[PDB]
């Protein structure tokens, strides 16, 4: 029942060295398990970036042998990843995911030691640009007759002008997810995004139920929960 | 290397084949993943043909030589998706490499209409100094669509930035259209209206200022 959570910058300097971590939960690093990375640019596929055993043993991508290092640290029980030189071309999705003990080589004796990776991380977006980072400014779409539609009404919130990629959207710190739907962002003129979250609701729950939602901008560090009540 | 079809289509309660092509899989048990938008990847099948405890019987998968193939028997609309093979090379220390991905279109999905909500701006967002018109477009299938504004009766394009459609999990489309105002625009005016055109039908939402 291994979980695997991704923890990175956001915003990567050009020819800045990026570096991520993976929380391991329930299940321990100190085990016999191929701690490893992949990653994923914008519309593209995926990219097998490198491994580790909990010993310190690695095997890497050869077409990122010279830029990448992978550590294991077994007392915060969490394993890493450092790209250095980093490009726009290291735009990507970063995910860690866990791989079984293998033996995929022919000198192997058993062969039934296959080579796969079955849980992975949620990812973690890295974005690589010179440009400067810029938290979100976050409003309440208020539900009203306008808004509602027979039994059904709804409510929102609007996460204008951040940077970089993205912000992720809850409600009621997680205490609400039927009905939910964060749009995907826009990207404005001025090179700034902008993305609306919308929570569908029985419009006889309006004025007497609380929502929130809970909006997070991790590569500035900012989180916003705005109170979202009816006009 | 390791070759697929980038994309693949099928109609739903029929059969469909994913082949991977490349050197890497002769002697090799291939495993294969899928991705649907805005998730990670899923494990489908490893060392050949096993399926894990979650995924459902009807993917399989097989290999002889230089070929692999992940089937979908009598496929659903939850099946469309990205998949991609994977091995690792027989040279070097062998390391990981994957296919360029198989998108999956399940063809004889329902269509359907687009479901407009319009915003307001908010009361804080104007004592800020600033007004965005918000019109969310969810549910529409397939996903293809044009939105145009009117102030009043009469058309507004300065200001106008406008999504392309993504996909939902129900395997519909959503998208959304924002208008930029200045407070003492949004207080004067009589209305404001999005158009949302889909598959030769418009739906029309309209805000006032009150």
């Amino acid at each position: 029942q291994v979980q695997l959570q991704e923890s990175g910058p956001g915003l990567v300097k050009p020819s800045g060295t990026l570096s991520l971590t993976c929380a391991v939960s329930g299940g321990s690093i100190s085990s016999s398990n191929w701690w490893s990375w992949v990653r994923q640019p914008p519309g593209k596929g995926l990219e097998w970036i490198g491994e580790i055993y909990h010993g310190g043993s690695t095997n890497y991508n050869p077409s990122l042998k010279s830029r990448v290092t992978i550590s294991v640290d077994k007392s915060k029980n969490q394993f890493s990843l450092k790209l250095s030189s980093v490009t726009a071309a290291d735009t990507a999705v970063y995910y860690c995911a866990r791989a079984p003990p293998y033996c995929t080589s022919a000198s192997c004796p058993d062969d039934y030691y296959y080579y796969y990776m079955d849980v992975w991380g949620k990812g973690t977006t890295v974005t690589v640009s010179g440009a400067s980072t810029k938290g979100p400014s976050v409003f309440p779409l208020a539900p009203s007759s306008k808004s509602t539609s027979g039994g059904t009404a709804a409510l929102g919130c609007l996460v204008k002008d951040y940077f970089p990629e993205p912000v992720t959207v809850s409600w009621n710190s997680g205490a609400l997810t039927s009905g939910v739907h964060t749009f995907p962002a826009v990207l404005q003129s001025s090179g700034l995004y902008s993305l609306s979250s919308v929570v569908t609701v029985p419009s006889s729950s309006l004025g007497t139920q609380t929502y929130i939602c809970n909006v997070n901008h991790k590569p500035s560090n900012t989180k916003v929960d705005k109170r979202v009540e009816p006009k | 290397e390791l070759t697929q079809d980038p994309a693949v289509s099928v109609a739903l309660g029929q059969t469909v084949r994913i082949t991977c092509q490349g050197d890497s899989l002769r002697g090799y048990y291939a495993s294969w993943y899928q991705q649907k938008p805005g998730q990670a990847p899923v494990l489908v099948i490893y060392g050949k043909n096993n399926r894990p405890s979650g995924i459902p019987d009807r993917f399989s998968g097989s290999s002889s030589g230089n070929t692999a193939s992940l089937t979908i028997t009598g496929a659903q609309a939850e099946d469309e998706a990205d998949y991609y093979c994977n091995s690792r090379d027989s040279s070097g220390n062998h390391p990981v490499v994957f296919g360029g991905g198989t998108k999956l279109t399940v063809l004889g999905q329902p269509k359907g209409a687009p479901s407009v909500t319009l915003f307001p701006p908010s009361s804080e967002e104007l004592q800020a100094n600033k007004a965005t018109l918000v019109c969310l477009i969810s549910d529409f299938y397939p996903g293809a669509v044009t939105v145009a504004w009117k102030a009043d009766s009469s058309p507004v394009k300065a200001g106008v930035e406008t999504t392309t459609p993504s996909k939902q999990s129900n395997n519909k489309y959503a998208a959304s259209s924002y208008l930029s105002l200045t407070p003492e625009q949004w207080k004067s005016h009589r209305s404001y209206s999005c158009q949302v055109t889909h598959e030769g039908s418009t739906v029309e939402k309209t805000v006032a200022p009150t």
